[PDB]
RNA sequence: GGCGCGCCGGGCCCGGGUCUUCCCGGAGUCGGGUUGCUUGGGAAUGCAGCCCAAAGCGGGUGGUAAACUCCAUCUAAGGCU
RNA sequence: CAGUAACGGCGAGUGAACAGGGAAGAGCCCAGCGCCGAAUCCCCGCCCCGCGGCGGGGCGCGGGAAAUGUGGCGUACGGAAG
């Protein structure tokens, strides 16, 4: 029975919705105990970095979010190959890997053998057992001076280039550009049936040809 | 209790030519018959 | 606070706001938006025009992401670079022309709408509008496409 | 005149290098390999064909190449199977002819 | 119910307006004194301690 | 392999070879009760493909579930209710016979656990499975590493929390744009998780 | 109780790169018809009964039924965490 | 995202997912294809140790399981041999 003027609405109350309610009063209780979950972890892989393994520049999909780079999920087997590392190693030394990522680029996947490139430069591999130092373990200078970096290791912000002010030149003047997307859109729509038309064009040049 | 004769004979030999033998398993046997390294079958009825 | 509200002042009304020949009822027109054709059909056509009724194409997965393009308009295309690129480009003599980049900034698609100041400028956006890119090319600039 | 990189078109898109790796090892699957080539048609020379593929043989043999795809596109499924069957029915056939010929 | 809305947010704005406003406040001895902290032999009211 | 020939000749169903062995089979099997056990299992490919390593503790039944939908168990006709739900007797089970198989041999064999079971007969009125079990607290079961699994109280009475890939089939998951409705546990854990109102402390 | 450390008895005698030759997959299941339930899923999203019931450059998905033709993407019908 | 796409005597009502940000984060093993003299597993008896999660080592011309297939390498991220 509605007033005189307002919004008709379809409120989803017809069930029994007060039997499944879920209410946020251990909210605060729930954040206190993450934290001492990480506080403990992070304590207990002691100089391990707390954010846990690196992960890649990747680039997010859609047509609304591909000009932002985030943190993915793992380096992909292409780029762990060309970087050097091995598939099984990568995990050990502290790097993630999923074997699922393609890779249809160049300058992804050179960007993420550089990111672990400059990984394999920063970290430093603690010896198997201590009193008996190896090959591929850090110098005992650097192994005093190790400790937990918090934060997200090797941290990715989306830089953009700056491009400087030029001068304008007159083909770029002369560009016309929205008879240039109407024009492009139209070839694209009728490219196909355009092509069947040429077919039948040269099929009917064919038969009184012969 | 043969081949414990032949382990024992050459570990201490050790610390002093296989013959040819059938093969059975029907997988065995069948590999072996696709790959033509067989010269006869015989092959249980029931 | 019920200490603000009208059931206070009602305490020893005996209808308790809600009349005596009519009563408060419990569902006098039935259960919310009810009676659409039928017996509320004067507020659904002098309220709600165009309510009952389908038109249109049925587009079954549809997808934001697909369809996302935001717009700037030329009024608000030099919000998006500081104000010393402005007035170096204005102080500039040697023709040097600002580049606007507006994917950076997060809009699609430039829009014309208002007057936009003399100034040489190259703006790269993704699609144009016929009357962005002509006030673009009048002001003197150019129109860079992006994918 | 200058071709900028365009959101539409035919050839739309941010222009990126494309690689060149070698597929994925999860993409052959069901190629066909010569042992179970070898292992499928000693299977078949075992225990020969159905009832349903051997009345589409006497239609193919017949060369009603219509009802017998209608009869194979009804009895198996969808019609890129029964092209399939059908095709492989009619190998078959020609083999039969050819190991009555000589 | 235990559903009802039992907190309330405020604006950040506002409530750095409110910390300003109480700081501000703590400076006037009219408005302390109002208050009725017993003050009036304090030597400044902006009281200050050297922070040993 | 001979595997590999046993399971192209299994594939192979209506050549006559097959269809003279399922014949007969699927008549011994109607001489026979319904949950007897088999001493080893009838297509030992399959069982091998399915978990069956043929170690001491692995045991196979060969069960036999009635065939046919599901009539509602209802006096006379006489649902009394709305018209909607007057229907009787063109009524289908949400589980395949399969399920209700490994589900009325695990239930004979509670000391044992379901691992898997597959197809070995049918008829118009019959349709057979044969299930495997495993025994857990036998020792070749419980000191192998890759199989004592099966050992801990979490997966006690699979065929009945639907877990064996028979009851996995007819809970309607898996990954996909097709599977919706099950995102979350399961159904009833999607369907738990929408129909909640989350009021927050703050709203 | 666990993290620290020593001694005995026992297990394993393990790896990586390149080249050459091999090998590779889950069936009354997939899928189709029909029927009933369920789904927001609409010429049928999922589940099940009955009938048909495969393939191997195959098969599924590509939110409007179907044919043709390119592409893209996974590898089902086995299992643990 | 979204009371959206969609469903619904298209009436009342119903109604997801992708993408993005976060909590957390971990991967793996078979059957098959194979190659290794079944190289594998259980149980009984004795000797030593430990025993209130019956376990470790040795000896049994001790008994079984298993070729209708156990173990070792190997699983789609390919893998094996030389
Ligand atoms: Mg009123
Ligand atoms: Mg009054
Ligand atoms: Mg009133
Ligand atoms: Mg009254
Ligand atoms: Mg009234
Ligand atoms: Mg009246
Ligand atoms: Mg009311
Ligand atoms: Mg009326
Ligand atoms: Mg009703
Ligand atoms: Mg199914
Ligand atoms: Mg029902
Ligand atoms: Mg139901
Ligand atoms: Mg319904
Ligand atoms: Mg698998
Ligand atoms: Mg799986
Ligand atoms: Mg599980
Ligand atoms: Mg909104
Ligand atoms: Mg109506
Ligand atoms: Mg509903
Ligand atoms: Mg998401
Ligand atoms: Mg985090
Ligand atoms: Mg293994
Ligand atoms: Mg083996
Ligand atoms: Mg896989």
């Amino acid at each position: 029975a509605p007033s005189r003027n307002g919004m008709i609405l379809k409120p989803h109350f017809h069930k029994d919705w007060q039997r499944r309610v879920a209410t946020w009063f251990n909210q605060p209780a729930r954040k206190i105990r993450r934290r001492k979950a990480r506080q403990a972890r992070a304590r207990r892989i002691a100089p391990r970095p707390a954010a846990g393994p690196i992960r890649p520049i990747v680039r997010c999909p859609t047509v609304r979010y591909h000009t932002k780079v985030r943190a993915g999920r793992g380096f992909s087997l292409e780029e762990l190959r060309v970087a050097g590392i091995h598939k099984k190693v990568a995990r050990t030394i502290g790097i993630s890997v999923d074997p699922r990522r393609r890779n249809k680029s160049t300058e992804s996947l050179q960007a993420n053998v550089q990111r672990l490139k400059e990984y394999r430069s920063k970290l430093v591999l603690f010896p198997r057992k201590p009193s008996a130092p190896k090959k591929g373990d850090s110098s005992a200078e650097e192994l005093k001076l190790a400790t937990q970096l918090t934060g997200p290791v090797m941290p990715i912000r989306n830089v953009f280039k700056k491009e400087k002010a030029r001068v304008i030149t007159e083909e770029e003047k002369n560009f016309k550009a929205f008879a240039s997307l109407r024009m492009a859109r139209a070839n694209a729509r009728l490219f196909g049936i355009r092509a069947k038309r040429a077919k039948e064009a040269a099929e009917q040049d064919v038969e009184k040809k012969k | 209790q043969e081949k414990k004769q032949r382990l024992l004979a050459r570990a201490e030999k050790k610390a002093a030519k296989r013959p040819p033998v059938l093969r059975a398993g029907v997988n065995t046997v069948t590999t072996l018959v696709e790959n033509k390294k067989a010269q006869l079958v015989v092959i249980a009825h029931d | 606070p019920s200490r603000l509200r009208k059931t206070r002042k009602l305490r020893g009304h005996v209808s308790h706001g809600h009349g005596r020949i009519g009563k408060h009822r419990k569902h006098p027109g039935g259960r919310g938006n009810a009676g659409g054709m039928h017996h509320h059909r004067i507020n659904f056509d002098k309220y709600h025009p165009g309510y009952f009724g389908k038109v249109g194409m049925r587009h079954y997965h549809l997808k934001r992401n697909q369809s996302f393009c935001p717009t700037v308009n030329l009024d608000k295309l030099w919000t998006l670079v500081s104000e010393q690129t402005r007035v170096n480009a204005a102080k500039n003599k040697t023709g040097a022309a600002p580049i606007i980049d507006v994917v950076r900034s997060g809009y699609y698609k430039v829009l014309g709408k208002g007057k936009l100041p003399k100034q040489p400028v190259i703006v790269k956006a993704k699609f144009f509008s016929r009357r962005a890119e002509e006030k673009i090319k009048g002001v003197g600039g150019a129109c860079v496409l992006v994918a | 005149a200058l071709r900028y990189p365009m959101a539409v078109g035919l050839n739309k898109g941010h222009k990126v290098t494309k690689n060149v790796s070698k597929p994925r090892h999860s993409r052959r699957r069901g190629r066909l390999t010569k042992h179970t080539k070898f292992v499928r048609d000693m299977i078949r020379e075992v225990c020969g064909f159905a009832p349903y593929e051997r009345r589409a043989m006497e239609l193919l043999k017949v060369s009603k190449d219509k009802r017998a795809l209608k009869f194979i596109k009804k009895r198996v499924g969808t019609h890129i199977r029964a092209k399939r069957k059908r095709e492989e029915l009619s190998s078959v056939l020609a083999a039969m002819r050819k190991a009555a010929a000589k | 119910k235990t559903w009802r809305r039992w907190h309330r947010r405020v604006n950040t704005t506002q409530k750095r307006y409110a910390i300003c406003s109480a700081l501000a406040a703590s400076a006037l001895p009219a408005l302390v004194m109002s208050k009725g902290h017993r003050i009036e032999e304090v030597p400044e009211l902006p009281l200050v301690v050297e922070d040993k | 392999g001979a595997y590999k020939y046993i399971q192209e000749l299994w594939r192979k169903k209506q050549s006559d070879v097959m269809r003279f062995l399922l014949r007969v089979r699927c008549w011994q099997y109607r001489q026979l009760s319904a949950l007897h056990r088999a001493p080893r299992p009838t297509r030992p490919d399959k069982a091998r493909r399915l978990g069956y390593k043929a170690k001491q503790g692995y045991v196979i039944y060969r069960i036999r579930v009635r065939r046919g939908g599901r009539k509602r168990p209802v006096p006379k006709g006489a649902t009394y209710g709305k018209p909607v739900h007057h229907g009787v007797n063109q009524l289908k089970f949400a589980r395949s016979l399969q399920s209700v198989a490994e589900e009325r041999a695990g239930r004979h064999c509670g000391a044992l656990r379901v691992l898997n079971s597959y197809w070995v007969g049918e008829d118009s009125t019959y349709k057979f499975f044969e299930v495997i079990l495993i025994d857990p607290f036998h020792k070749a079961i419980r000191r192998n590493p890759d199989t004592q699994w099966i050992t801990k109280p979490v997966h006690k009475h699979r065929e009945m929390r639907g877990l064996t890939s028979a009851g996995r089939k007819s809970r309607g998951l898996g990954k996909g744009h097709k599977f919706h409705h099950t995102i979350g546990g399961s159904r009833r854990a999607a369907w738990r998780r929408r129909n909640t109102l989350q009021l927050h402390r703050y709203r």
